[PDB]
């Protein structure tokens, strides 16, 4: 029977002859009995009761480390976990009909708009938010300007050493960062001084003057870009972060601004915003490179040739749609054009027999989920926060937000003092890592390892800090928090099968899109070497 | 190479040994302020050689044979670079070219300006 054991059942299994019932044991039985009388309570209340039961059980095992009932109580703890999943699957509430996209730090491009429009076209019953920051359209411009200039400065120092094997990609990225870090410090010191002098100044005011003073950019041209950026986003369901009061007043806002203003990491700032948006409003978050799910039975008459993978086939399906329906102009066909004419004709025939977009892409419709959960997309590498589904104020959305805040607290506790010493990049790194390592233990070891690379994020190969800070790891940790009836998990022991309990159905997203499959590029050593080599070729052309 | 960037060098000619000469280069396009500017020269019979560079970060370098004699400058507002040559020697005779170097948007070169030093 799937239902959680009752008091009498627990008494039997946790029975030890000749042992009196301790106060700590009775407490468990009492709470278990209370749980079974809670049929009229809310899901969250039921969960909190289960949490209390687990806590009381842990207190017993810790108090009487030798007790004969520990074996049975450990089995009981397993039953509690199963009950959480049962509670999750059996009590569903409607998901608010909102689609959330995020595009901050610069002008939204046409490709993003075209993808978003696909969702709009088949989900007319959904409100669409494309979150942007009206104060910070120039952050990407700033980063690109600083980085490009730094690349060019660095390569000039390589001029007489191009055949020297010591002047490798490693040296390049190291030397480049010395310059980038110095500029980042210069900028943030300027930002802080400007804010002190005139608190009415917004990010873009300070950035544009900085760009004019430091890199001879024209304020007039930057003003035009801001205007064009604002107009483009507001005409495409723009939702300004600067009007998101709950976000601005919460404990995540300073983390958002840390990433936006100090680190110029738009991906990380997006990570922080998206889950706060989902928590506060409810609905479905999507990356702008996701497309609506294909109708399940659309291509059932076409079977896959043996000379191609599932990933090749999935990409081909979308490319066929875009070739013959032209929903997105300029969509690739490189995978479709590799097929035999017999199957290309098979695609053309199927799609010709279809009239409306609603016959090709499915609609999200009435969705429901547990008040406990956030659902997440999966790819071949595991969970990925490119797709999220949650009811407003779901327990897990709260757990995820808290995971991210706690991770940043650990980071900033060591990072801020390190930075404040006002040394160069390498010295700051060493100070920071030494500080982080002093707080490392068996529980947080792998996490702390990645944290130590924070300042390298986006500028060096083999850096996974973001996923550990604001990305998938924080989500896995929240799921562990839920299933282990705790908060602040650092050591992820959950595996795929555990996480699949929270998966978004494959029918609800097309993940194998042109934009996505191009962004599965991983910045590893090989990629870094190739990038260095491309930079050198461009830079030294002529002689 | 970046086709949207053009460079026009000027100021070359015939000059006496020990004399001074200033070359100029005007640059078009929008990459000047984030690029490195460089001067080169191709002496008769020999391959083109590097002379001087001035990075967008403000670093100046010179080839050894020219140190103490040549002065390179750059002006982001005017999008111009200059090579001031002093105490000119016969071995300085060459076609002098200017280049904008950019790893991101690409590099562009001028067609050069000839300098002949008498002796």
């Amino acid at each position: 029977g799937m239902s959680l054991v009752n008091r009498k059942q627990l008494e039997k299994m946790a029975n030890v002859r000749f042992r009196t019932q301790e106060d700590e044991y009775v407490a468990i039985l009492d709470a278990l009995e209370e749980y079974h009388n809670m049929s009229e309570n809310t899901v969250v209340e039921k969960y909190l009761k289960l949490k209390d039961i687990n806590s009381l059980t842990d207190i017993y095992i810790d108090t009487y480390k030798k007790s004969g009932r520990n074996k049975a109580l450990k089995k009981f703890k397993e039953y509690l976990v199963t009950e959480v999943l049962e509670l999750k699957n059996n009590n569903l509430t409607p998901v608010e009909k909102n689609l959330h996209f995020v595009w901050i730090g610069g002008q939204i491009n046409d490709t993003a708009i075209n993808y978003i429009n696909q969702w709009k076209d088949v989900n007319s019953d959904y409100n669409v938010n494309v979150f942007y920051d009206s104060n910070a359209f120039l952050i990407n411009t700033l980063k690109k300007t600083v980085v490009e200039s730094a690349i060019n400065d660095t390569l000039e120092s390589f001029r007489e050493n191009l055949n020297d094997p010591r002047f490798d990609y490693n040296k390049f990225f190291r030397k480049r960062m010395e310059i980038i870090y110095d500029k980042q410090k210069n900028f943030i010191n300027y930002y802080k001084a400007q804010r002190e002098e005139n608190p009415e100044l917004i990010i873009d005011d300070i950035v544009k003057t900085y760009l004019s003073n430091e890199y001879s950019k024209e304020i007039d041209e930057l003003n035009t870009y801001i205007e064009e950026s604002l107009n483009k986003i507001t005409q495409n369901s723009g939702n300004d972060v600067r009007n998101f009061e709950e976000f601005k007043n919460g404990e995540s806002f300073n983390l958002y601004e840390q990433e936006l203003v100090e680190r110029w990491n738009l991906a990380a700032a997006s990570d922080i915003l998206r889950i706060s948006a989902l928590k506060e409003i409810g609905g479905m978050y999507l990356d702008v490179d996701m497309l609506p799910g294909i109708q399940p039975d659309l291509f059932e008459s076409i079977e896959k040739p043996s000379s191609v993978t599932v990933d090749f086939w999935e990409m081909t399906k979308l490319e066929a749609i875009m070739k013959y329906k032209e929903y997105i102009p300029e969509y690739t066909s490189e995978h479709f054009d590799m097929l035999d004419e017999e199957v290309q004709s098979s695609f053309e025939s199927v799609l010709a027999s279809k009239s409306d977009k609603s016959e090709i892409f499915s609609s999200l419709g009435d969705m429901e989920a547990s008040p406990l959960e956030v659902k997440i997309a999966f790819n071949s590498k595991g969970i990925i926060n490119q797709g999220l589904i949650s009811v407003k104020d779901s327990y897990c959305s709260n757990l995820i937000v808290k995971q991210i805040e706690n991770r940043y607290k650990i980071l900033n506790n060591s990072l801020n003092p390190a930075i404040s010493e006002d040394n160069d990049f390498n010295t700051t790194t060493n100070t920071f890592i030494d500080s982080i390592m002093a707080e490392a233990n068996a529980d947080n070891g792998r996490f702390m390892m990645e944290l130590g690379k924070y300042l390298r994020v986006g500028f060096f190969p083999d850096v996974k800090t973001t996923i550990n800070l604001s990305g998938p790891e924080a989500y896995a940790a929240a799921y562990q928090d839920l299933l282990m009836f705790k908060e602040g998990s650092m050591n992820i022991h959950l595996i795929e099968a555990d996480l699949r309990n929270f998966e978004i159905s494959k029918t609800n997203i097309s993940q194998s899109t042109e934009q996505e499959m191009a962004s599965l590029w991983s910045f590893d050593d090989a990629r870094a070497k190739a990038q260095f080599e491309e930079y050198k070729r461009n830079y030294f052309e002529g002689s | 190479s970046n086709s949207q960037v053009q460079l026009v060098e000027s100021g070359g000619g015939l000059v006496e040994a020990g004399g001074s000469l200033r070359l100029s280069c005007v640059v078009t396009g929008s990459s000047f302020s984030t690029s490195t500017m460089a001067w080169y020269r191709q002496p008769p019979g020999k391959q083109r050689e590097w002379v001087a560079s001035f990075t967008s970060g403000g670093a100046i370098k010179y080839t050894d044979s020219v140190k103490g004699r040549f002065t390179m400058s750059r002006d982001n507002a005017k999008k111009m670079t200059y090579l001031q040559m002093e105490n000119l020697k016969p071995e300085d005779t060459a076609v002098y070219y200017c280049a904008l170097h950019n790893a991101v948007s690409g590099s562009s070169w001028g067609r050069g300006t000839q300098v002949t030093v008498s002796s």
